[PDB]
């Protein structure tokens, strides 16, 4: 591609998980 | 030469007692009174005097007068002059044993915060005199010393090495305690070392064999503290000391193993990360070969909600077995499916929800590590999923939304009407759950979804666009934040197709509502400016009437910031640091813009101050910072070179500053953003390339390079070559095998069609081709549908190479499609 967005793992980060 | 008067002290007793009083305004009242006294030593020495001294005294008023002191300590050391500073140490270490619990905890509160605020290297004698209070004869002393000893190390662990090594004389003394009779010795004893095995403090990696030994001697101790600092130390050892506990591993598992079990639960929790710590180690097959047959039904078990929890509805034993059970199932994949089957098939369908919900959580666990094993009963497993997403419990129905969420490729590589369509379906219809807990979770899933689906759900669109706007109503503050996400990530999903009218007008008048609502300090800004930062991108031209404020205020909150990182550099004791997020958050948001609107954007620019504000921030120690604004550079290189065209003197040594490769994301979009200023350059980059090319051509041969920065050093080189032949073209025998190897691999797009007439213009030096041409013949073979121009050119290289026919032998180890597409496009 071209350049990294770094959005996919904030939004990751932030989502609902049990552990 | 400081004593107390009975006037003075008679006003400060009044004063202590009326701090008491139960009446609604005496107590802020008395408030005020202590404000403004508490700022005068004389009171604070009065303080003291009636916590230690004053016996005659009721326990409660003295140890609020010596916890008002602890405030004062904890505000004012600084100003404390040193007569007083002293009298109050020697006053708390003369009653670190006092017979009254209350007093007791108060003095060692005290200790405690005079010994971090105001920092040990000022208190120079107190560790040596806690050390010997360890060795006396009261009881309490030694305890009380103990406690303050315990604080000390877990605060300030740090210290180790310059007071002037302690811990040399602590840590073996220690260990002396753990044979003492007394529980609460003992549990501060093993607490204390505990601060300093993954140190590898020297004082106790010297004397690890008797640590050893004196942890095995207290493992039947029937204190849960003392089991539970007993347990954390072996999980600890563990990580660092592998080695001295192998001999051991066989009765250490067994160990754990019942401990794991324990009726107290926080003894069991400490044991349960054991299995964690195990699973990272190579040695983990061999050491559990003995036991793993019981652990599994025992983590299995543990994963049942407690019953507390089961009430009320952050880490427990429910999770740490959950994580316990993942790490595992990836360490044995298919091997462990036999014995998790079993307890699935027991627990997947109970008739009890509290069993059935734990059998759900197992079955997302182990889905990464066991996800080929399992492939056979997703058939079945997937559909019976579904149907929980309705199940009466929310509990199980917010379970159920993730653990499908970790079986989404399974899912989405099935035929759409199978498994996908009912799935999200079901998902939506959950989003709109009444239980809050459930709506994250799903909501939280279907973001999972999409990112896996991208463009299978454009036929969906309408659908999802009703259900997540519908939300705005009905979720607040804690699941918004989860729903702008699945909103920011349905709009990558599905790219341009967002951009139609009835989809615009449904969409942003929420989420303006929910901007202008939000202030510049709010946290909540990051998911928000996230999303619209990808609503930007997606709905491009579109965007063009929300566009100015979004853009004013993003330049403003960088502007901000930085203003306010300035301060806190100039007086950091009088300004805090600023969130350098509010600065990432909004330079992405910005690129969002520069991307969406391209040209459209100009005028925006033009009037403002972005790129005096992005050359601060391309120089930012922080290297999320540096990313976002290169990445911002490279899209404002695009949309409007005209206004980045006199920046470029001052932008192109800082790009050749950030080829730094530790730094993967940086260096890309410093990579990145080179090849687009070349584009736009023309022939006047060719003072800036000796800044840059050397190094390129060292990221692209360096091993274990991720494919994506490889691909962008390669654009950039061919691009830099495109645009100053000359000084690019000696390099190609030394970069053209990865260049090409790395360019084979991406789509027939532009960044790839303008690196391509890079490497044919370097026509220049055809001799840097020839040692390694099959890789080029295999780098235009990659081309399905090349623009005509480019054909034409591509002809000319192979043709001419053919004309050095003879070269039958070396064409002939062509595989057959590379040899076949070559003859149909260019005729060789």
């Amino acid at each position: 591609p071209g350049k990294m967005d770094s959005r996919g793992e904030h939004r990751q980060d932030r989502r609902e998980r049990p552990y | 030469e400081w004593k107390p008067d009975e006037q003075g002290l008679q006003q400060i007793l009044q004063l202590l007692k009326e701090s008491q009083s139960p009446d609604t305004t005496i107590q802020r009242t008395v408030q005020q009174k202590l404000e403004q006294l508490n700022q005068y030593p004389d009171f604070n020495n009065y303080l003291i005097f009636v916590l230690t001294k004053l016996k005659s005294e009721d326990e409660p008023t003295r140890s609020l007068s010596g916890l008002i002191l602890k405030n004062n300590v904890k505000a004012h050391f600084q100003n404390f002059p040193n007569g007083v500073t002293d009298f109050i140490k020697s006053e708390c270490l003369n009653n670190i044993g006092d017979s009254s619990p209350l007093i007791r905890a108060t003095v060692g509160i005290l200790i405690t915060t005079i010994a971090s605020k105001g920092e040990l290297q000022n208190w120079p004698d107190l560790l040596p005199k806690l050390c010997s209070l360890l060795d006396s004869e009261d009881y309490n002393t030694c305890e009380g010393a103990f406690g303050a000893l315990q604080k000390i190390c877990e605060d300030s662990a740090e210290i180790l090495d310059s007071l002037d090594r302690p811990l040399n004389i602590m840590i073996p003394k220690f260990l002396q305690f753990f044979k003492h009779s007394s529980p609460k010795i003992r549990s501060h004893a093993v607490a204390c070392v505990n601060q300093f095995i993954i140190s590898r403090t020297q004082a106790l990696m010297l004397h690890i064999d008797s640590f050893i030994e004196n942890l095995f001697a207290l493992a039947g101790d029937e204190e849960p503290e003392v089991r539970k600092n007993v347990c954390r130390a072996l999980v600890m050892l563990l990580e660092v000391r592998m080695d001295r506990l192998l001999p051991h591993m066989h009765n250490i598992v067994e160990y754990m193993l019942q401990r794991t079990q324990d009726q107290d639960e926080n003894v069991a929790l400490e044991a349960c990360e054991f299995w964690l710590t195990l699973a990272e180690q190579p040695i983990c097959k061999d050491v559990l070969v003995r036991h793993l047959p019981k652990l599994i039904p025992v983590l299995v078990n543990g994963m049942k909600y407690s019953d507390i929890d089961i009430i009320l509805l952050d880490w427990n034993l429910r999770k740490c077995s959950a994580a316990a059970l993942d790490v595992l199932a990836n360490v044995y994949r298919d091997e462990l499916l036999p014995h998790i089957l079993p307890l699935l098939k027991e627990l997947l369908f109970h008739h009890e929800w509290v069993v059935k919900e734990s059998g759900i959580l197992v079955l997302g666990a182990i889905a990464e590590g066991c996800m080929q094993g399992m492939i056979p009963y997703l058939p079945e497993l997937i559909p019976h999923l579904i149907q929980c997403l309705s199940d009466k419990k929310a509990l199980v129905r917010s379970i159920t939304c993730w653990t499908l969420s970790r079986y989404a490729h399974w899912v989405v590589s099935q035929p759409p009407d199978t498994y996908l369509k009912p799935l999200m379906t079901e998902l939506l219809k959950r989003i709109l759950d009444s239980n809050k807990r459930v709506q994250e979770a799903a909501c939280s899933a279907f973001a999972t979804l999409e990112e896996e689906a991208c463009t299978e759900l454009v036929p969906y669109l309408a659908y999802i666009l009703d259900t997540l706007v519908f939300a705005f109503s009905k979720y607040q503050h804690k699941n918004l934040l989860i729903l702008y996400d699945a909103i920011g990530t349905l709009a990558d999903s599905v790219g341009h197709h967002l951009n139609k009218p009835e989809y615009i007008q449904m969409l942003m008048p929420p989420l303006i509502q929910k901007w202008n609502m939000l202030k510049d300090e709010d946290k909540d800004l990051f998911p928000l400016l996230e999303c619209l930062s990808s609503v930007a991108t997606a709905l491009q031209s579109g965007f063009l009437p929300y566009c100015e404020p979004v853009y004013q205020r993003c330049v403003n909150l960088v502007q901000k910031t930085l203003a306010q990182a300035m301060l806190n550099n100039a007086q950091p004791d009088q300004y805090e640091a600023p969130d350098k997020d509010f600065m990432i958050v909004a330079l992405d948001l910005l690129s969002g813009l520069a991307e969406g609107l391209g040209g459209n954007i100009e005028q925006l620019v033009a009037r403002s101050n972005i790129l005096t504000l992005m050359y601060q921030c391309m120089q930012d120690k922080m290297p999320e910072v540096r990313q976002s604004s290169f990445a911002l550079l490279g899209d404002l290189t695009k949309a409007c070179f005209q206004h980045v065209k006199p920046c470029i003197a001052d932008f192109m040594p800082i790009l050749g500053t950030n080829l730094n490769p530790e730094f993967i994301s940086v260096c890309n979009n410093a990579t990145w953003a080179i090849g687009e200023i070349s584009i736009q350059m023309g022939i006047e980059m060719q003072p800036y390339i000796p800044m840059v090319l050397h190094q390129l051509v060292e990221i692209i041969n360096r091993p274990n390079t991720p494919k994506t920065l490889l691909e962008n050093t390669a654009i950039t080189i061919g691009r830099l070559g495109y645009v100053c032949p000359q000084e690019v073209a000696p390099m190609l025998q030394q970069f053209i095998r990865p260049w090409c190897t790395s360019l084979r691999n991406i789509r027939d797009n532009e960044e790839k069609d303008s690196a391509f007439r890079g490497i044919c213009t370097m026509s220049v030096n055809p001799s840097g081709v020839i040692q390694d041409f099959i890789f080029f013949c295999d780098a235009v073979a990659s081309w399905i549908n090349p623009k005509d121009d480019l054909r034409d050119m591509f002809c000319k290289i192979l043709h001419g190479f053919k004309n050095q026919e003879n070269w039958r032998r070396f064409s002939d180890q062509f595989p057959l499609p590379l040899k076949e597409r070559l003859a149909a496009f260019y005729g060789v």
